[PDB]
RNA sequence: CCGAGGGGCUCUCGCUUCUGGCGCCAAGCGCCCGCCCGGCCGGGCGCGACCCGCUCCGGGGACAGUGCCAGGUGGGGAGU
RNA sequence: GGCGCCCUGGAAUGGGUUCGCCCCGAGAGAGGGGCCCGUGCCUUGGAAAGCGUCGCGGUUCCGGCGGCGUCCGGUGAGCUCUCGCUGGCCCUUGAAAAUCCGGGGGAGAGGGUGUAAAUCUCGCGCCGGGCCGUACCCAUAUCCGCAGCAGGUCUCCAAG
């Protein structure tokens, strides 16, 4: 509907019940949960393999 | 009497450029920490399209160090870039197509698009769509480096200029004919109003110094010097030569 | 202790936002402050002359504060007392009817067109004059002056801390003519102190150009190729 | 101290409560425009008094710088009657002209036949 | 540079680069107040976030520029 | 009607498909769901009004009184308008702001319990909405051209 409109609905006809709810389009988010841990974990990754490299020379 | 084409177009009444559909000015990001001691990553969100521009944009979201804000560039797009890439810049930015970072840190040999004159202009020199300048010559003392331009002329610049590495996209644009008077008509109505021009061999002795005479003919010789006043300097302005080109060019 | 987790931030260069930091450097102030401070710097750039440069060598703060207090004794006439003065004068006329009550009422003299008056006359002891005067030519002639006279002239830090000895904002001069017969020796005290580094010294102090001092940022490269012109030679 | 932003911004000063020590003008003006000049004539033509019996209102002609609030209150004071709501129209000779609907309560016809028509 | 546990003619910078994610309004530590009789609440300051200093940072610079005069040129324009 | 929405499952002897295309191991076909537009129909409104027809009163308000009717189907390269789906053309990429809304964060706030707090974009109820324009012509007679002037002057609706 209009903008104006928007202002006269209560907020279930206007976003979805997830994270990200009326703003994201669900897959997106999905993309975007494994994104972020995905790489999250590289840097423990990138932290112990720094880990074994000054401390064996 | 009457007043030439080209002294009206001084005044900027109707010969005013057409800039509502434009974008924004292209120009890098202004130099501050960031770029002059590390680097900082940002990714192009879209490439857009100028008009009147040959070339296509890249709009740029990068962090913002000082504030908690995402702030939004665009850049002059280097061919070869997409969407949902990194981009990175600074004195540390790794050298990749589409990185910018100072021409004093790149080797000799490079090609480069967008580069500032003077430092921290954010980019005025190699923009046209296809274009590119080369860097050679670093002279580490007096740090100043020497790049070539578009049109083959070299020029000292200074070593802390910037610029993004690549060429411009959308090259190759010249070669296509207007191949009609309709395409031409609608290459000029995002520009300027500038396209039909009229000889001056065509008008009348009020409205151009060539015109007149029961022939059309100019009569005058159509090589003037540089300092003719205005409403006189008509045709080749200041010609070192004319004729059909032969050599190169054989005059730095 | 059960949680109580550590988190630091790192601030290198592509981390976390930059802290709120000092700044008082790189701010832009109005173009009155920026007036207010390159005026100043461009008095220490600038080959200042010598009668400009009679000033900013001053009296230090112990020999001030010696000659401050002998100048507060002798504080001229507030408008309280010159109420109750001349009460005090009609009522002994209403008494006495004397002719002479008072020989002389000794007073520092304040003004520059007072204090010159009485420098040619050579009726002054001691000559303090001030140091930050708006434009320096209502003053610059009167250190050259003293020293013909032969008075004993002194410079002191600031037009308004001996502007508070007579009552106003600023009042620029003092000028000691006549003391009390149990100070004579005070203002005698300081006065060898004081023409020992002004009078006598009127040959080096007219000598001595001021400013022409480069900025802290270009004497450091100055500076730095003296080092290598110096790692040059071993 | 410190200086966390990049500008001088000027500081905020005091601002004194203007208080006078004499008046501008002496006395306040009376309202020229009260509730006897507000309404002007009742209108007495013959689309005016079909209106009275078959719409339960009754038309006014009223000075042009009145609106339907002050008409309303000028109606109910002089009149000591209640008002539904107002009309009102910039008749093209000049004038404004005011619908008033009275109040179920009262009716437009004795009310009018008090009024003098 | 020599060589013993190390010395500093000469030196280096730093902490963000497989990916269309997130990042601010401090954690922590040290001190100090009213609050608990050798213990509990609510505030304060500092370190985290080094120190000093005279251009905001770079680029030119006694040139450019401008004021004035002298000489060129000047149908671009005016008068006849 | 639309969906570049989901789940199961995996396709080749390739199949599903359009007027044209197009789509598929980045998940086709097949099966079961979800969402958006619903300007159509049904229902409330709502038959009480509207119209058609047949009467009957009331001189005058009459927004009279009454009987019956307002019913079934089909069709289309049809016209007009709207909604949608997919293409093409561009050295042409076809506006800004006011407003409005979702999301992320989590500084705060709340009753502290065998009772109710802060809050509520839910269902109802109360009050208010000032100012100005509003007739008519809009043209071979209300405009401009000296005039009721074969001139000129922006649009919408349009049957057999
Ligand atoms: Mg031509």
């Amino acid at each position: 509907v209009r903008p104006k409109v928007l202002m006269r609905l209560s907020k279930t006809k206007k976003h979805v019940s997830r994270a990200y709810g009326g703003s994201m389009c669900a897959k997106c988010v999905r993309d975007r949960i494994k994104r972020a841990f995905l790489i999250e974990e590289q840097k423990i990754v990138v932290k112990v393999l720094k880990a074994q490299a000054q401390s064996q020379k | 009497g009457r007043v030439i084409r080209g002294q009206r177009k001084g005044a900027g009444s109707v010969f005013r450029a057409h800039v509502k559909h434009r974008k924004g000015a292209a120009r890098l990001r202004a130099v501050d920490f960031a770029e002059r001691h590390g680097y900082i990553k940002g990714i192009v969100k879209d490439i857009i399209h100028d008009p009147g521009r040959g070339a296509p944009l890249a709009k740029v979201v990068f962090r913002d160090p000082y504030r908690f804000k995402k702030r939004t560039e665009l850049f002059i797009a280097a061919e070869g870039i997409h969407t949902g890439q990194f981009v990175y810049c600074g004195k540390k930015a790794q050298l990749n197509i589409g990185n910018v970072l100072p021409v004093g840190t790149m080797p000799e040999g490079t090609i480069v698009c967008c580069l500032e004159e003077k430092p921290g202009d954010r980019g005025k020199l190699a923009r046209a769509s296809g274009n590119y300048a080369t860097v050679i010559s670093h002279n580490p003392e007096t740090k100043k480096t020497r790049v070539k331009l578009p049109s083959g002329s070299k020029k000292v610049i200074s070593s802390a200029n910037r610029a993004v590495v690549g060429v411009v996209a959308g090259g190759g644009r010249i070669d296509k004919p207007i191949l009609k008077a309709g395409r031409a008509y609608h290459k000029y109505k995002a520009k300027r109003n500038c396209w039909p021009r009229v000889r001056g061999v065509a008008m009348n002795p009020v409205e151009h110094p060539f015109g007149g005479g029961n022939h059309q003919h100019i009569g005058k010789p159509s090589t003037i010097r540089r300092d003719a006043p205005a409403g006189r300097k008509v045709g080749l302005i200041a010609a070192r030569r004319t004729g059909r080109l032969r050599g190169t060019k054989t005059v730095q | 202790n059960p949680l109580f987790e550590k988190r630091p931030k790192n601030f290198g260069i592509g981390q976390d936002i930059q802290p709120k930091r000092d700044l008082t450097r790189f701010v832009k102030w109005p173009r009155y402050i920026r007036l207010q401070r390159q005026r100043a710097i461009l008095y220490k750039r600038l080959k200042v002359p010598p009668a400009i440069n009679q000033f900013t060598q001053a009296l230090d703060r112990q020999t001030a504060t010696q000659l401050l207090k002998l100048a507060h004794k002798y504080r001229p006439e507030t408008k309280q007392e010159k109420k109750q003065r001349l009460l005090a004068r009609a009522e002994k006329k209403a008494a006495g009817k004397g002719d002479v009550p008072t020989k002389r009422p000794p007073v520092l003299r304040a003004g520059v067109n007072t204090v010159t008056t009485l420098v040619e006359n050579k009726k002054a002891q001691l000559v303090v004059i001030a140091h930050d005067v708006d434009p320096i030519e209502l003053v610059v002639f009167l250190p050259a002056l003293c020293r013909k006279m032969g008075v004993p002239y002194c410079i002191i830090k600031g037009k308004a801390r001996l502007g508070r000895l007579v009552h106003r904002k600023t009042c620029t001069t003092v000028a000691f003519t006549q003391v009390n017969s149990e100070d004579k020796g005070a203002l005698a005290k300081l006065v060898e102190a004081i023409r020992t580094n002004y009078n006598d010294r009127y040959d080096e102090i007219r000598r001595h150009w001021g400013g022409n001092v480069l900025g802290p940022k270009s004497v450091a490269r100055i500076a730095k190729l003296e080092k290598a012109k110096a790692k040059e030679l071993a | 101290k410190i200086r966390t932003s990049p500008t001088f911004r000027r500081p905020k000063t005091l601002r004194l409560r203007r208080q006078p020590k004499y008046p501008r003008k002496s006395a306040p003006r009376r309202n020229k425009l009260d509730h006897y000049a507000i309404i002007k004539f009742p209108l007495t033509t013959e689309s005016a008094m079909k209106k009275i019996e078959d719409n339960n209102t009754l038309v006014f002609i009223v000075d042009v710088k009145a609106n339907k609030h002050q008409i309303k209150q000028a109606v109910k004071k002089l009149y000591d009657i209640d008002v539904a709501k107002v009309n009102t129209l910039i008749r093209p000779d000049g004038e404004k002209k005011a619908y008033v609907r009275l109040a179920p309560d009262y009716d437009a016809l004795d009310v009018a036949n008090k009024i003098g028509i």
